[PDB]
């Protein structure tokens, strides 16, 4: 091995053990479950609860919210349609 | 007879996925990073270049911190990272 | 041409700045936000003293709190609550 | 500051704003539910150099391209072919490559999952006011109270009880409706105090109200977890949910966010029956500091093997008379992980004392070396934390926050007061708050 060595191709041995447009990814994540960018889903599974609440990097963002001008109330975004109806 | 050596790169990167490797090393080097203090700096030079110059505007803060924020990673997270990249290219790769 | 060096390189630089842009465009827009929404904005106010709350001043004498003298309202409460 | 000009020409047209705002939600909803490879293969990757993660990549609004930063490919495709927009695949935010920045001071766009009801939105809510923002407020002390009123702090500061008092779902579940009577509908006007409104000391008195009808701040941690999750209790259906959620599994905010379990294991040496081993529901973990000085050093000494020593022990099965060997493990972590510094030392004579060692705790605390049986990295972020000064009799609890964008704030009793990192990380902590942020 050397680091300063030029690269000839992809070991045949690799190839042989494997093998558009953004939008055509609805499909699949229709029938995808929420994804974390870097919260490992088997680590997940075997070191938390069956069903914990995660937010990834939650102090990335305020939590968005709007307040409703008739009582006050503080309504996160997914919580305002329904406090109006 | 020349292989087109861009199109080779992105083979290479695209295997580094498809083996599951590229997570673990992109996974490795965020948890450094957040460890070491890293992310906060980032965060933090990001607001002194907002103030000192008055802007807000994304590229030209990136332009001032970007360069700052490689130089800040520290040479052990560096050079951990690259013999994990390294390790996992000799998997994958011809040389000559 | 290319080399475990020079590949290898390229792939943490790719990460490296994929992660810095990520970051320097969440607290850019973040800034963007909060200065248009907020044309008016002060931003949280620091005495070094650490003297002075957020907007700049003293914490005010519990005498002078009121609700009931404030630091006597659990006291109010146990009784007036009966 | 100005908005983006190119985007406001798009939305003069009523047609397109409805087009770009399906495919702002399209995209992000993407993002949210792409497995790692397919989202570095199919939105991370550059249409025009086929690398991976070649700065940010930017999939394209009205194409199907994905093109990078740092070779400038994306801006060459708005050049090229007209697009000047692009959704940064890491962050769901909006890139205008006319102004050569993003766009993120228009609200539609931010909440571009409520655009089917704008009009409503619109006129009907507001957005925060700069001072209710982030809710920073105080609390007056109303009779030695900073016991309850440090660990509220800490609660409204949390982002999943943020959440989960905005989300209104207790609000819609409660069989009570009063803040007289009912706990959370009292951490509701907290909330909506501090975050909206409804001086700002109303929902504090009425908790203080929910108490009458029945010192250390942990304990008021565990007393008011506990109401919160008998609401929800009180709030279930039938008998049948009643029993399960006590018994089996409970879907409450607290039993899904901090609770943990440990591992007792007690193994006798001779003979390794481990029969007294027992699995265990915490909503937090206490740790020794007596002669300790960094958080690590306290975390090795919870879990390291101790031996119980036992008076005529005998072990039932091999009759040894060596001492069990016991160990704490982690078995379950929690999403936000509460760790208390035993400081309080009761003693045999009936006299406290109270423990002032400084004890050194990280912004970014991983456990791995705790969990039970080689496990992965699993980092919490530090993001409150509860003090107590002066003497064990009279004394005094300050609770430091740390909130969006990183900013630290103490909070003594009615004074707010703004504080760095640097110095927050010199105080004498006995409650910890720490959030998951990383698991490998
Ligand atoms: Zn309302
Ligand atoms: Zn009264
Ligand atoms: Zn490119
Ligand atoms: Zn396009
Ligand atoms: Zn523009
Ligand atoms: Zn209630
Ligand atoms: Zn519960
Ligand atoms: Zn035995």
């Amino acid at each position: 091995r050397s680091g300063d060595a030029e690269i000839k191709g992809i070991k045949p041995k690799v190839i042989e053990e494997y093998s558009d447009s953004w939008k055509s990814l609805m499909s699949s994540a229709k029938d995808t479950p929420l994804q974390y960018d870097h919260m490992n889903r088997e680590s997940l599974k075997k070191y938390f609860d069956p069903n914990a609440q995660l937010i990834e990097d939650p102090l990335d963002k305020p939590i968005q919210y709007r307040v409703c001008e008739k009582c006050g109330k503080p309504l996160a975004l997914t919580a305002i349609v329904d406090h109006l109806e | 007879m020349t292989m087109d050596t861009a199109q080779l790169k992105s083979q290479i990167q695209q295997y580094l996925v498809e083996s599951g490797n590229y997570e673990l090393i992109s996974n490795e080097l965020k948890a450094r990073l957040l460890q070491e203090g890293w992310v906060d700096k980032v965060k933090d030079l990001t607001k002194s270049e907002m103030n000192i110059n008055e802007s807000t505007n994304f590229t030209q803060i990136l332009s001032t911190v970007e360069p700052k924020a490689l130089e800040m990673v520290s040479d052990s997270t560096r050079e951990t990272v690259l013999k994990q990249i390294r390790e996992f290219l000799e998997e994958i790769v011809d040389t000559q | 041409t290319i080399t475990i060096d020079s590949i290898s390189n390229g792939i943490l630089n790719n990460l490296l700045t994929t992660l810095i842009q990520d970051i320097v465009a969440r607290e850019t827009t973040q800034q963007q936000l909060l200065k248009t929404r907020y044309p008016d904005l002060r931003s949280y106010y620091f005495d070094p003293n650490g003297s002075l709350d957020i907007n700049g001043l003293q914490k005010q004498q519990e005498s002078s709190q009121y609700i009931v003298s404030a630091n006597r309202l659990a006291a109010h409460l146990q009784r007036c609550l009966s | 500051m100005s908005i983006c000009p190119h985007i406001q020409q798009v939305f003069q047209n009523e047609k397109s704003k409805d087009g770009v705002l399906k495919t702002c939600n399209a995209a992000r909803y993407i993002l949210n539910h792409s497995v790692p490879k397919e989202k570095f293969l199919n939105t991370m990757k550059c249409g025009t150099c086929h690398e991976i993660n070649s700065g940010a990549t930017f999939m394209c609004l009205q194409c199907g391209f994905c093109g990078c930063w740092n070779h400038s490919h994306f801006l060459s495709h708005s050049k090229q072919i007209g697009h000047i927009f692009g959704i940064n695949s890491n962050n769901g935010l909006l890139f205008c490559f006319k102004c050569e920045d993003y766009i993120g001071n228009i609200d539609l766009i931010n909440d571009a999952i409520l655009a089917k009801y704008w009009d409503d939105v619109c006129t009907k809510t507001m957005v925060p006011s700069m001072e209710r923002r982030d809710g920073l407020s105080g609390l007056i002390n109303m009779g030695s109270t900073c016991f309850m009123s440090s660990i509220l702090q800490c609660l409204i500061h949390n982002p999943y009880f943020i959440r989960h008092s905005m989300s209104q779902i207790h609000s819609n579940n409660c069989k009570v409706r009063s803040p007289d009577k009912c706990f959370s509908c009292a951490l509701d006007k907290i909330v909506h105090e501090l975050y909206g409104a409804l001086n700002r000391q109303t929902g504090f008195i009425y908790l203080l109200t929910c108490a009458w009808k029945i010192q250390d701040a942990h304990e008021f941690w565990q007393f008011i977890i506990n109401q919160i999750h008998q609401s929800y209790v009180l709030d279930l259906p039938n008998a049948k949910e009643v029993s399960r959620a006590n018994n089996k599994q409970c879907e409450c905010i607290v039993h899904t966010v901090f609770e943990g379990s440990l591992e007792s294991s007690i193994v006798c040496p001779g003979c390794q029956n481990n029969s007294k081993t027992t699995i265990d529901p915490f909503l937090d973990l206490s740790l020794d500091i007596k002669d300790k000085k960094k958080l690590y050093e306290c975390l090795d000494s919870f879990h390291k093997k101790e031996q119980l020593k036992d008076f005529n022990y005998h072990c039932g099965e091999c009759n040894s008379t060596q001492d069990a060997i016991k160990q704490l493990g982690i078995h379950k972590l929690p999403s936000v992980l509460v760790l208390q510094l035993k400081r309080f030392e009761h003693l045999l004579n009936g006299s406290n004392r109270k423990l002032d060692d400084f004890i050194e705790f990280p912004t970014y605390l991983n456990m791995k070396n705790y969990c039970s049986t080689k496990v992965p990295d699993i980092i919490y972020e530090l993001i409150g934390i509860v003090s107590h000064k002066g003497t064990v009799n009279e004394g005094h609890y300050i609770a430091f926050c740390k909130i969006s964008g990183g900013q630290w704030f103490k909070f003594n009793d009615s004074m707010v007061s703004s504080i760095s990192q640097e110095e927050v990380l010199k105080e004498q902590a006995y409650l910890l708050f720490y959030t998951i942020r990383q698991v490998n």
